[PDB]
């Protein structure tokens, strides 16, 4: 999935969108995971 | 996984309506990122 | 023994997970400006607890910090390793600054974060080195490159595998901090409960109590 | 085993995100490490 992203995004290379893809490759440079903890006040 | 994937699958397919054999790739491209092919 | 490393066996802990939950504040309160410049803002932390704040044996937010640091667009305040730190001067116009936030790292900690080079490749932010260099080989034993291999990995990470088990070693490095970029307001005298960013701590006790209690020590026993 | 049927679940395509993680789980969770909250209309009202 990510070589896939990365590739059409480099097709995609060739304003808005600029800044769309801007946002698009930050975005894939942190993915998101959970934190999980004990609940302090049940 | 599952999280990530949504949501690089959105803002894809949303820059991809913004920019609507240059156009024969971006129609693939929207056929491919229409469904979860991207991981097969 | 052998995959002590793997995230497989340190990520999620349902049993007794590692890590505790920080809530910050961000706020500035303008008082008696024309209606001389009062200019106060504060940054507050506290740990999410049924524990009160009167309460002794409570933790300072300043326990668990390292760095903080504001960069005005004035003069650039830093702060070297108090529940709050509050910073008043002179002026009324507005300014837009950086924070940065270093968090305090434990050694027990085993997770090191990627560089923008790996996390591409690797849907994954944090991880040990086994982690990285075993889901490089399978990467590069996936797209056939194989004992020469040459492409994505190149151009992304900038000539055999003795040489990309340092590159790698190379690429992980030591936590980042948090970056935000946050407003004073003039006109708006109190902007406390607008901006507020909640943090993971490490629970040491966690960590102590679980690796002392592996698999492999147990099997041993 | 215990997980064998939410496993089964994620992979079917069948509660893609909100069922499954609401079936999981007490226990506390964030979906990130950092999560900031650059305006919030319940936090205001502080």
């Amino acid at each position: 999935f990510n070589q896939n992203s990365s590739k059409i995004v480099n097709v995609l290379s060739k304003e808005e969108i600029r800044s769309q893809i801007d946002h698009f490759k930050s975005m894939l440079s942190k993915p998101e995971t959970l934190s999980i903890g004990k609940n302090p006040f049940n | 996984f599952n999280q990530n994937s949504s949501k690089i699958v959105n803002v894809l397919s949303k820059c991809l309506n913004l920019i609507s054999e240059i156009r024969s790739q971006i129609d693939h491209f929207k056929s491919m990122l229409s469904k979860p092919e991207t991981l097969s | 023994e052998r995959s002590k490393l793997s995230q497989e066996f340190l990520y999620p802990h349902l049993n007794f997970p590692n890590v505790k939950f920080l809530r910050i504040f961000i706020s500035n309160v303008s008082e008696n400006q024309p209606w001389n410049a009062t200019w106060t803002m504060r940054i507050e932390g506290r740990l999410l607890d049924n524990v009160q704040a009167n309460d002794p044996a409570r933790e300072k937010f300043s326990s668990f910090i390292e760095s903080i640091v504001v960069d005005f667009k004035l003069e650039s305040v830093k702060w070297q390793y108090f529940d709050g730190l509050d910073i008043k001067r002179v002026g009324s116009e507005n300014v837009e600054c950086t924070i940065s936030i270093l968090r305090k790292s434990s050694p027990e900690e085993p997770f090191m974060s990627y560089s923008p080079q790996l996390t591409a490749i690797i849907g994954l932010k944090s991880g040990t080195s086994h982690d990285a260099i075993f889901s490089i080989y399978k990467y590069i034993h996936l797209n056939e490159l194989l004992a020469f291999e040459n492409n994505r990995n190149n151009h992304n990470s900038n000539k055999l595998t003795d040489l990309l088990s340092l590159i790698n070693s190379t690429h992980l490095l030591p936590l980042q901090p948090i970056e935000i970029d946050y407003t004073v307001r003039v006109d708006k005298a109190s902007t406390y409960g607008e901006l507020v960013l909640d943090i993971e701590v490490p629970d040491v006790n966690a960590l102590k109590f679980n690796n002392t209690q592996r698999e492999s020590q147990i099997g041993a026993a | 085993l215990k997980y064998t049927k939410l496993i089964a679940a994620a992979e079917d395509g069948s509660r893609s995100t909100k069922d499954m993680i609401d079936a999981v789980f007490h226990l506390r969770y964030q979906p990130d490490g950092v999560v900031v909250h650059r305006d919030d209309p319940a936090l205001v009202g502080k």
